[PDB]
């Protein structure tokens, strides 16, 4: 059950970049859908996460209002948009899916089974 | 009636000793919380992994939980349990009462990074006991998770999960899984309330004393025996020596020779190890030395295996390798703790009747000798039952376990557990508990996929228990004073079984229950 | 139950610091682990707290989106990790811990049993 990044590169400040995600098989899997990112030499950070039937949606405080995540069943695929970054958004960012969603616990990374590679964004100003 | 604004129990912890019977009665404060996020799932462990072939498994984990209270500290204060070992031969469980009441659910929601926690007064739970034994029983094993030797500690609900047949990792067709919502079950909202009854089978009590004789020293110590043994097979003489038959009688001055009727209990030997370090030989042997069983491909250590006493006479620094009980002190290391963090049992009262775990049981014949061959003998490390053997049962602790289910199987020999407690065909049943789950808001558009969109929850209450325990009474006409179970006298830090200057409550040492005496 | 600082230094504005606490014994001890902070001349301020499961933590408002508090129950040892740091944040950090952690409560100091030496943080810009 292979999670994977794309659309990893360097911005300058105030670009808007986007960010995907793809998986193979279950279907019954890949329930919720989110993003962590972990910047250099620091702590990993939930960034999004979003489920299935698009019904219920969380962002990170310091991600709301320049982020937006969507998500394609067909596809089997969820992306990442992103608008108006800044040079602390430099991170790597880990595209995480897990089988369910809960409204105290989605936040924490013990919530996810899977884990992609992850991918490097640079923003500069 | 029963509403938000009325309570459905009380606090009931007490002890009441009535003749022959005391009875004991518990309160705690549990909190439980959702697990698997409401998902059953398989779980196991194979070589793979780089897990040896003895440890692999396969089963499930389930979103359940269950209560335990199987530990004599859950019942009985110290002082309590001071009053039965000091006065009583024996005593044995006869029934016991189960309630559950004042019931919250609360709501968790999670918000940018604040977290904030709210009544939810029409949620439910779910509670049911399986009766008809129809689950796998995961009760005796010695878990963690039952309630708290302290009363106002509050302790979180242990989670349910099992184990079935497995071929490495995989499982085979024979495996079993099992869905706990497709048992009946009863639901409570903040105002309801559980309970059950349950009453013990006829059991043998336990034997809360030390024999005051040996069973090689029966024998009246003034008389000779009517018996002959042989005595000499060789004349004693200036320098000849040849063959001879002559023949005694027992007397005071050879126990060792005299005839007897019964045989000490099986045997199967441990290897030693000293609380001294200096004394064991360098070299990793916890494993490669360790006293085990062979079960279907698998090696499993045999721990603590049967009832054998821990040592002999002024030999208290040694024991045996996996052969007895150790508890923890508070705030010991789950790996790798040393020595002085944990607490070692001493089986060393039934040294009377049974044999010493790191000793052969005996001596028997290899060989025919004659003329010409001399004899030869063997010695015999494992023993099975033979016809006049007796023996006692490894001892019962405070901070111990109780029960164990007896399997059910075609044949078994003496089934008391090997840990300590009562074999019980049909024990205490096991009580199962969980949160129900509650959605958050659906989609507008009809999906067929299960809903797993929830809103995080968790519940509290309280739980009593109460069991009637039948008491033995101590008969003895000896004439000197006992053995008892005393606090010391001396000033100290701290006062034992209570709590310290951080609120922290522990147990100092294990007491066992042989204290009195009986003759053999 | 020596608690003891460590990580002290002077950093550049918008520099990642990480603060770091050592215990011994008493597991049964140092339930609730957290930082405080005094400036020049000035108030002991409460920075954040962490029980043992790190079910519940709590930020400074200051201090939240900036500081994240981990834990390490195996080493005994708690970390405070620090990042966008402003030329306010000069304070001497205490490290504390506590038996018990409650809901009202948490942010006084009169909750804590123990205290360690502290440190000294300097950020200029």
């Amino acid at each position: 059950v292979q999670i994977q990044e794309s659309g990893g590169g360097i911005v300058q400040a105030g670009g808007s970049l986007r960010l995907s995600c793809a998986a193979s098989g279950r279907t019954h899997g890949m329930y919720a859908m989110g993003w962590f990112r972990q910047a250099p030499g620091k702590e990993r950070e939930f960034v999004a996460v979003q489920d299935i039937t698009a019904s219920n949606t969380h962002y990170s405080s310091a991600v709301k209002g320049r982020f937006t995540l969507s998500r394609d069943n067909a596809k089997n695929t969820a992306y990442l948009q992103m608008n108006n970054l800044k040079p602390e958004d430099t991170a790597v960012y880990y595209c995480a899916a897990g089988p369910t969603l809960m409204s105290g616990s989605y936040n924490s990374a013990r919530d996810y089974d899977y884990w992609g590679q992850g991918t490097q964004v640079t923003v500069s100003s | 009636a029963d509403g938000v604004g009325s309570s459905s129990g009380n606090w009931h912890c007490d002890s009441t000793w009535l003749g022959d019977r005391v009875i004991t009665t518990s309160t705690r404060t549990w909190a439980l919380p959702t697990y698997n996020n409401h998902l059953y799932k398989q779980i196991s462990n194979g070589t793979s992994g780089g897990a040896t072939n003895d440890n692999t498994y396969f089963g499930y984990s389930t979103p359940w939980g269950y209560f335990d209270f199987n530990r004599f500290h859950c019942h009985f204060s110290p002082r309590d349990w001071q009053r039965l070992i000091n006065n009583n031969w024996g005593f044995r469980p006869k029934r016991l009462s189960f309630k559950l009441f004042n019931i919250q659910v609360k709501e968790v929601t999670q918000n940018e990074g604040t977290k904030t926690i709210a009544n939810n007064l029409t949620s439910t739970i779910q509670v049911f006991t399986d009766s008809e034994y129809q689950l796998p029983y995961v009760l005796g094993s010695a878990h963690q998770g039952c309630l708290p030797p302290f009363p106002a500690d509050v302790f979180m609900i242990p989670q349910y999960g099992y184990l079935t047949l497995n071929n490495g990792s995989q499982a085979v067709g024979r495996s079993s899984f099992y869905c706990l919502e497709y048992f009946p079950s009863q639901m409570l909202r903040t105002g309801n309330n559980f309970q059950f009854t349950y009453t013990f089978e006829d059991v043998p009590f336990h034997s809360s004393y030390a024999h005051s004789q040996s069973l090689d020293r029966l024998m009246n110590p003034l008389i000779d025996q009517y018996l002959y043994y042989l005595s000499r097979t060789q004349t004693t003489g200036g320098t000849a020596n040849t063959q001879t038959l002559g023949f005694s009688q027992g007397g005071p001055n050879t126990m060792a020779n005299q005839a007897k009727n019964w045989l000490p209990g099986p045997c199967y030997r441990q290897q030693r190890v000293s609380t001294t370090t200096g004394q064991n030989n360098n070299s990793n042997f916890a494993w490669t030395a360790g006293t085990k069983y062979h079960l279907n491909g698998r090696n499993s250590l045999a721990n603590p295996g049967i009832a054998m006493a821990t040592h002999k006479d002024d030999e208290e620094r040694f024991f045996p390798s996996n052969g007895i009980l150790i508890f923890g002190k508070q705030n010991a290391a789950r790996d790798n703790a040393d020595y002085s963090d944990v607490m070692l049992t001493s089986e060393e009262e039934i040294k009377t009747t049974n044999p010493v775990a790191t000793e052969e049981y005996g001596i028997v014949a290899d060989n025919l000798q004659q003329q010409n061959t001399a004899p030869q003998i063997g010695t015999v490390n494992s023993q099975g039952a033979l016809p006049g053997m007796v023996w006692q049962n490894r001892d019962v602790y405070l901070q111990g376990p109780i029960w164990a289910k007896i399997p059910h199987t075609d044949g078994n020999f003496h089934p008391s557990p090997l840990m300590g407690g009562f074999g019980l065909k049909h024990p205490p049943p096991q009580i199962l508990i969980k949160n129900t789950p509650v959605p958050a808001d659906p989609p507008t558009t009809f999906n067929q996929s299960k809903l797993n969109s929830f809103i995080t929850q968790y519940s509290t209450g309280q739980v009593s228990v109460e069991i009637e325990w039948e008491l033995q009474k101590e008969n003895s006409k000896r004439w000197n004073p006992e053995i008892q179970y005393t606090s010391n006298y001396y000033k100290s830090t701290s006062v034992d079984f209570a709590v310290n200057t951080e609120g922290v409550y522990s147990e100092p040492r294990p007491i066992g229950t042989r204290y009195l005496t009986r003759n053999l």
